[PDB]
């Protein structure tokens, strides 16, 4: 259970959750409500297992891209702004968070990566990918290296797999394909081989990590990184001359960045919708409450129209929307947290050399299309669990759930998520249908 | 997630 005229929210560690805090300090001024800002590790995973038995936080942020895997597991209150709200936030920005018709959480801040340069080792960044390597060894002689990004993470390697023709899932007729997957295509072993290449010629380690990447640009080592908005306060701090541009071009295409949405989905748990709504609406989503954010770890382009006329002047803002338009918007469908540590296993292992490109890519579609697949029949046997009133098959599933021990006992309820049956088990459901 | 009454 959450504690009552308290509020609670969960945002991740990159982001401005200092700032975050000081509009909740104007919130207890104005109303008397504590808020309390806290940026666990892995709380895109925390989330679903803490929010699943009743607590949790009232209020959790993310990109768009793992909120509709938590609407479809019933975490998440639908949010109902009145017509006058809306139109206060850019119509593209609602889209990102529409699941099922319904709106599941409100649009903050669209992200994407952008290839970030230092103007007193580089001034003249490369426009290629295919260039990098050159320009490594010319500043390798100068005791500099040409780039350094995190290699632990698939959104970074992203825009150079996704350049040449990779792909999440086909969008096809406004809805997205869990069949058509584009990791294995030509396009993203094109992608994929250059950047193992980058590593195996030394002008790249595999081990870089987002720590190792930003304290050497930020240290004046690396002339070039690629990251989001939320990593220009620490270039500020550090006092490099820095300056943020289009991602270069791969085999002549641009590269394709993932863009996400930052977006605050109210817990279904939490009994306090109503403070969440107030503070969400009235006092984060104005150009004070963004502005106290963004002051501490930028947001990148905001929401809210009227604080985005203000940021719109800002050439680090124009960078960042010329790169996300170039790329794709991140998919909402239930198994991106399945196709996300496909990729990841990809990546990883193929820049450590531990499986070819083409290996490495056989197995992460194979294994993405699989689970997505897997998860759909989970819905579809969700649905018709949900539609059966005969106590008698209710009982033997009941029955069949206790063998296993994977259920618990509420006040009103018996729980079983169907995602942690054996596939065997699963098997046995469809015979009582 | 499925829940019995
Ligand atoms: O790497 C997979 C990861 O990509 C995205 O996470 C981004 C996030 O959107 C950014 O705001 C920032 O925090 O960097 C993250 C990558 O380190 C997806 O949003 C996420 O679900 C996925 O796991
Ligand atoms: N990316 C948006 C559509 C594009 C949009 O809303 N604005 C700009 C993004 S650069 C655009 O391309 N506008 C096209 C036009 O004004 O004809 C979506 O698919 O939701």
């Amino acid at each position: 259970k959450i504690e009552e005229g308290k509020l609670v929210i969960w945002i991740n560690g990159d982001k401005g959750y200092n700032g975050l805090a000081e509009v909740g300090k104007k919130f207890e001024k104005d109303t008397g409500i504590k808020v309390t800002v806290e940026h666990p590790d892995k709380l895109e995973e925390k989330f679903p297992q803490v929010a699943a038995t009743g607590d949790g936080p009232d209020i959790i942020f993310w990109a768009h891209d793992r909120f509709g895997g938590y609407a479809q597991s019933g975490l998440l209150a639908e949010i109902t702004p009145d017509k006058a709200f809306q139109d206060k936030l850019y119509p593209f920005t609602w889209d990102a968070v529409r699941y099922n018709g319904k709106l599941i959480a409100y649009p903050i801040a669209v992200e994407a990566l952008s290839l970030i340069y230092n103007k007193d080792l580089l001034p003249n960044p490369p426009k290629t990918w295919e260039e990098i390597p050159a320009l490594d060894k010319e500043l390798k002689a100068k005791g500099k290296s040409a780039l350094m990004f995190n290699l632990q993470e698939p959104y970074f390697t992203w825009p150079l797999i996704a350049a040449d023709g990779g792909y999440a899932f086909k969008y096809e007729n406004g809805k997205y394909d869990i069949k058509d997957v584009g990791v294995d295509n030509a396009g993203a072993k094109a992608g994929l081989t250059f950047l193992v290449d980058l590593i195996k010629n030394k002008h790249m380690n595999a081990d870089t990590d987002y720590s190792i990447a930003e304290a050497a640009f930020n240290k004046g080592e690396t002339a070039m990184t690629i990251n989001g908005p939320w990593a220009w306060s620490n270039i500020d701090t550090s006092k490099v001359n820095y300056g943020v541009t289009v991602l270069p071009t791969f085999k002549g295409q641009p590269s394709k960045p993932f863009v996400g949405v930052l977006s605050a989905g109210i817990n279904a748990a939490s009994p306090n919708k109503e403070l969440a709504k107030e503070f969400l609406e009235n006092y984060l989503l104005t150009d004070e409450g963004l502005e106290a954010v963004n002051k501490d770890k930028p947001l990148g382009a905001v929401a809210l129209k009227s604080y985005e006329e203000e940021l719109a002047k800002d050439p680090r803002i124009a960078a960042t929307m010329e790169n996300a338009q170039k790329g794709e918007i991140m998919p909402n469908i239930p198994c991106m947290s399945a196709f996300w540590y496909a990729v990841r296993t990809a990546v990883i292992n193929a820049a450590s050399g531990r499986q070819t490109v083409d290996e490495a890519l056989k197995d992460a579609q194979t294994a993405a299309a699989a689970d997505c697949a897997y998860l759909d029949e989970l819905v579809e046997l969700h649905r018709r669990l949900m539609t059966l009133r005969e106590r008698h098959i209710l009982q033997q599933i009941v029955n069949l759930i206790e063998e296993t021990g994977h259920f618990h006992i509420t006040n009103t309820t018996f729980d079983f998520d169907l995602c942690s049956l054996d596939k065997t088990t699963v098997r046995k459901l469809q015979s009582y249908l | 997630p499925v829940a019995a009454p």
